[PDB]
Order: C-alpha cells, then structure tokens, then sequence
C-alpha cells in the first residue's frame, strides 16, 4: 500500500533509520546462560519495534505480524549479531561488553557447535564485505520470508522490492552486471545456513528449557513455544 | 500474548 | 569449462530415476506400515542421489571427505525437493512414488508428520504458482548440493572452488530466465524468488531431520544402516 | 562407513 512506492534510497534510508540499538550486558554453564538469555530478551524488545518500521510490515495483519517475527527472531538475532561481530574475527560480540570466544562456547553443553557456525558466517561477511545496506536489507528480506511459507501477494511483492533495492545498491558500486546476479546469489545463500543455525539455536535453547539451568524471560518462552 | 502489545 | 546448455544437459542428464514401492493399496496405513514405506523409499533413492551427486559438474574435483560432508548436510534436502518437484502437478498431494500418493489428512497417521507434509505442500503450491522449469529444477538441487554444507567447514582452496561452480549455476539459472524472454528486472527477481525457497527447504530439513531421530529412538521401524549414518551426521 | 564407500565405487 505505501511500501512499494519508494525508491531504493528511500528504502534504505527507511530501513538504516529504523536499526535498533547496541545493546550492552551486566563464567559459568549458567552465568553465561543468564547473560545471553537476558541480552536476548532485551534484543527482542527492540526487533518488534524495529519490526513495525520495515517498509510494508505494518500493512500486514496483526496475524500475520506475529507469525513472521515467530519464526524469523532467532533469525533476525543471529543475522545481527555475526554483523556486529564482523571485524572481531574469531569472536562474537554479543555486546560492546560481551565479547567471546570459541573456547567460551565451550561452557556451556553444545554452544560451542553453534558458535563455530556464526563465526563462520562472519568470516564469510567479511570475506565478501558485506556493506551495510547489503545488512539491512536481508535482515528484512529473512523478516518477510522465513514465515511466508508456513501460512502472501503482497509479502512477495515487498520482498521482489527489497531485491531491487539490493541490486540497485550493487550496479551503483560499480558491479558488472553478471557480478550483481552473483553477489545477489551469494547472499541470500547464506540466509539458508542463517537459517539452519536457527533451527539448531531453537533445539539448543529448548534443551536448557525443561532440563533447567537459567530461568527464562515469559517473552522469550512465548518465541520459543511458536517453535513447538 | 505480550507480542501482541509490543506491536 | 562449460556454457550454460551445456551445464543444463549436463544435469538433465544424470536426473536420478522415479523409484516406486512395496505398497500395494489393498489394506490401509497405520503408523508403523506407512513409516516402513517412506524409510524403505527414502533409502532406495539415497543411493541413487550418491551417484547423481557424483555427476554434478565439479563435484568430483572436491575431495571424497568433503563430498562425503556435502551430502551428509543436504541428503534430505535433496531429497525433499524432488519430491516437491514430482508433487507439482498433484495439488494437496505428494507424490512420494507413482503408486504412493499420499493426502495431508494420511499424513496424520504418524506422529509429527502432518505439520512437515504442509510445508512439503505449500513449497509444491510455491512451485506451481511460480511455474518451475525442469531446467531451473536441477540447477537449485545442484545448489543445494554445494551450498549446504559449504558453511560447515586451513590450505583447502577448495572452498574457493566450490563459489565457483556455485557463482556458475547461477550464471546458467540467469541464462535459462534471460533465453524465457524475462527482462532483467525479472530475472533478478525470479532468481532472488528462488533461492529464498531454499531457506525454507532447509527448514523443512532440520525439522525432518528431528522427527526421523525420535522414530529411532521411539523404535518404531527399522532403519537401513546407510540412512542411520545419514542421520548421524546430524547428531 | 557406507556413504565412505559407496562414494569410492
Ligand atoms: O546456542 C544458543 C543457545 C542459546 O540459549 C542462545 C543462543 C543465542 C543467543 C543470542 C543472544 C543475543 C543475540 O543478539 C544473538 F544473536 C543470539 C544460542
Ligand atoms: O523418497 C523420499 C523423498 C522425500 O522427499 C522424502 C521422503 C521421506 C521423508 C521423511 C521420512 C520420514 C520421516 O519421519 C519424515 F518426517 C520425512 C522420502
């Protein structure tokens, strides 16, 4: 309704206006636990309202809404944070005070599987220099997809935009026209590896559920619940 | 659900 | 080394067969019956995808452990989107083999399975809206194929390899979008369109990966030796 | 392993 009438710079512009903040934090198996959980928690807060300025969001039902952010906030957390972490190779920067290590994941039971996979991801962001507006444009491109197909015309349409914006973004660097197909290619490969670390991430935090080990926070059940 | 009053 | 016609009768060609199934539709399903069946196909095909696998132009440069890491990453990917391929033109439908065609309410009779035969049936609806080329078919399996695994990984220069043959089907998916007579707008967003689909397949994957461990763990059915190794790769 | 050795034939 109003989404698909802006530019590519207007919908940057939209989207980079719209970034959420930087959190910061306050080891052990369940003090590093409480940490990430509560980091997480706090993350989440922001994405929602970050969430209803992605051009076209808000033109969704209230529905519909929730079923993408169910599906995508691991998602869309992961994505975030291997981009913070993208010029601290080795480590992740969870926040400005919470940076860690591989050896760190090693602390808690089967972290250190999943740490491997996002330092991986942002070795690979950092090999192919990922810009920032390349950043924001599939952190939204995961937010309308990752649930579109567990249900749509107008999702698609929003989503063949943000392909544009993304291509303009490539033939404005300079980029051959074969070598935009292939970056575009590139990208949206990883948002598949993005999302196994997802499910991976959901089954991980499932098992400190129930088998207790940190208190959880009721927002972040309630994603996890949408997960069966 | 409180995702409901966030957005 | 090969032009774009020449990579797509290059896959066309090492198109693994449609195998059927023991199942004689006679007597109904249960749950135990029907889980027999699917594992007994699922095992059937996987070696026939092994030798597909190895005709993937590029795919035997890499060597046998990280073929064997590839494969080990995407087998049920692999596998789910041929059956969502053969289920196209079979709405509410899968086409599991010619004489196995299940419903979404068959799907019931196993624990678990009805909520991955709706996404298994709205990636066949995806499909069929797109309208999906056997040209373009191919290609995404043959991506799959390379980009599954490629993230789970010093000297190689392998990987660097695997970009390549990955950055030249898509040059050849462009080249099939661009010879249909789509601008290159179009293009961009088809090829954009397809590659999303294959977030969702990997979904599908790790969900259907979980579900087939509870069934050994729940014994349910006998597994064959070749599938528990698959499945052991994924913890 | 199987996939080990069905790859090798
Ligand atoms: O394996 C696990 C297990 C677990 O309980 C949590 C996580 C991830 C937590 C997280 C927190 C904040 C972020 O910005 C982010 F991207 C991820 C991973
Ligand atoms: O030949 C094919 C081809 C194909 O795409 C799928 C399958 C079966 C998938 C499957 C098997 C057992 C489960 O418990 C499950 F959840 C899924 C078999």
């Amino acid at each position: 309704s109003l989404a698909l009438s802006l530019t590519a710079d207007q919908m940057v512009s939209a989207l980079l206006d719209a970034e959420p903040p930087i959190l910061y934090s306050e080891f052990s198996e369940a003090s590093m636990m409480g940490l990430l959980t509560n980091l997480a928690d706090r993350e989440l807060v922001h994405m929602i309202n970050w969430a209803k300025r992605v051009p076209g969001f808000v033109d969704l039902t209230l529905h519909d809404q929730v079923h993408l952010l169910e599906c995508a906030w691991l998602e869309i957390l992961m994505i975030g944070l291997v981009w913070r972490s993208m010029e601290h190779p080795g480590k992740l920067l969870f926040a400005p005070n919470l940076l860690l290590d591989r050896n760190q994941g090693k602390c808690v039971e089967g972290m250190v599987e999943i740490f491997d996979m996002l330092l991986a991801t942002s070795s690979r962001f950092r090999m192919m220099n990922l810009q920032g507006e390349e950043f924001v444009c599939l952190k939204s491109i995961i937010l309308l997809n990752s649930g579109v197909y567990t249900f749509k015309d107008h999702i698609h349409r929003v989503l063949d935009k943000i392909t544009d914006t993304l291509i303009h973004l490539m033939a404005k660097a300079g980029l051959t026209l074969q070598q935009q197909h292939q970056r575009l290619a590139q990208l949206l490969l990883i948002l598949s590896h993005i999302r196994h670390m997802s499910n991976k991430g959901m089954e991980h935090l499932y098992s400190m559920k129930c088998k207790n080990v940190v208190p959880l926070s009721d927002l972040l059940l309630e994603m996890l619940d949408a997960h069966r | 659900k409180i995702l409901h009053r966030l957005l």
